[PDB]
């Protein structure tokens, strides 16, 4: 009963759990479709935007609940908790929706079951980023990532000591260290066949930060495209 | 000056 | 038992420490010199500084090409892939390089000619609204105490990446990349013995670079619209 | 398509 092993398994289980109970699996969702601008790309489908942003808002709420379950997170300062949440919002929104990808239909499924094709994702708001995001969803599928890996990957994006304007970067940074170890150990325990899978999986966060940077730019463009304000929570997260 | 995220934090 | 034998990776590690050092002079091995141009306050853009900055950026890119060709296997990839890898990772490396030339006490950065600018002058030279962000990143590298060997490997790992869009032989690139990862993982181990967590900590810096280079791509576009002349041709080819 | 990048890579 080596001590760190026990602590890391504990951390692992707790995060797998936090992920499952705040983000349903594709296989356990009741899929349903819609016919709104499904055949051709338009600048913006206001109807799709509304539903999209509503589901995103509800996902952001889940993301918050997920953070609060991450060991030590509610031990950080209020400002840092807020700061981490805002800087990781897109990262996790991207990751989450890209794990809900179905290759045959070329679709992504939201948590209420809504399933949109690539064109509708574009028309809902993805716009010029659509192909980039889908390409990343494809490179991800073969990884066969589960809730433990996806959850740990999200925790790592979230608990990041390198974010701008942190009050206690050291504390956050050290908080991330056991997350990295748990991921490595879990990957090795799960995939003895393929070594070097830790860097491979771990560095998918590189793609997330890239798309997220573009994402924040995309949101600015949408601000002036949509004839109205975005949902208030999304406003706050994107500030 | 939104109040949502903080209210969500406090639960 | 202390460390096992790793002859090939030790050699590879050297062949890369050399490629980096010989295409990028160390801070201590440079004759610094400052300028009085717009040193006091932030301006929209200092053309004097831009001219020199653009010129030095161009040269650094030339060094990066040189550093790439000195990577075992790179000249093996197709000319198309070599270009694809370089174009995607060029900015990442430009960022990594200038950030390893950061002098924390004077809060300055040093180019390969010795030119040394402060936070304000870097902003005025072209960094714009990305200044504080890049400087933050610089300060985050310090505690890592990376040397020429680690900086070279990290750069090589960044360039040699089989995920890039439009790669003809992406699987061939994957093959070249993995020994670089093992090389880094081990070198960090011997160097920092029982002080680990460092391998993933250093590796994740690529994550930070990617974020910055993504915003950087937009900064270049805004600069293209701001500067009186054209954006140096080699620069445009790397961003196209 | 890339005059410079190509010349530098040829030699
Ligand atoms: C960055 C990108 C690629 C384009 C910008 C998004 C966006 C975010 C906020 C406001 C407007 C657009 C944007 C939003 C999401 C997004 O909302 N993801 C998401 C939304 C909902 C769910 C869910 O219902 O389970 C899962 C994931 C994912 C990807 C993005
Ligand atoms: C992303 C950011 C922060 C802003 C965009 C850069 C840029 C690139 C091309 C044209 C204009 C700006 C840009 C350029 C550099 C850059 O040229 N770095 C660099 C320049 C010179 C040297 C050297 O002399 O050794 C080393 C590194 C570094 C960081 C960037």
């Amino acid at each position: 009963s080596y001590e760190m092993t026990a602590e890391l398994d504990d951390l692992t289980e707790k995060i797998r759990k936090a992920h499952q109970e705040t983000f349903p699996s594709l296989c356990q969702l009741g899929k349903y479709t819609t016919n709104s601008s499904a055949d051709h790309r338009v600048r913006l489908d206001l109807g799709l935007w509304d539903k999209f942003s509503e589901l995103a808002t509800k996902c952001i709420i889940k993301i918050v609940e997920f953070a609060k379950r991450l060991p030590g997170f509610t031990g950080l300062t209020i400002a840092d908790q807020i700061t981490l949440l805002k800087a990781a919002c897109l990262d996790i929104l991207i990751l989450r929706i890209c794990t809900r990808y179905t290759p045959e239909q070329d679709t992504m499924t939201f948590s209420d079951g809504l399933t949109l094709n690539r064109t509708q994702m574009h028309n809902a708001g993805f716009g010029p980023l659509t192909d980039l995001v889908f390409t990343f969803a494809n490179q991800l599928l073969p990884l066969e990532m589960d809730d433990t890996e996806t959850g740990l990957l999200s925790a790592i994006c979230l608990i990041c000591g390198d974010r701008q304007d942190l009050e206690e970067p050291t504390k956050v940074d050290k908080l991330q260290e056991p997350l990295l170890e748990a991921l490595k150990i879990y990957i090795r325990k799960r995939r003895p066949s393929k070594p070097h899978m830790f860097p491979k999986i771990l560095m998918k966060i590189t793609d997330l930060r890239s798309i997220s940077a573009k994402g924040a730019e995309r949101v600015i463009t949408l601000k002036m495209e949509i004839p109205g304000s975005m949902p208030p929570l999304i406003q706050e997260m994107m500030e | 000056r939104h109040k949502i995220l903080h209210r969500l934090l406090q639960e």
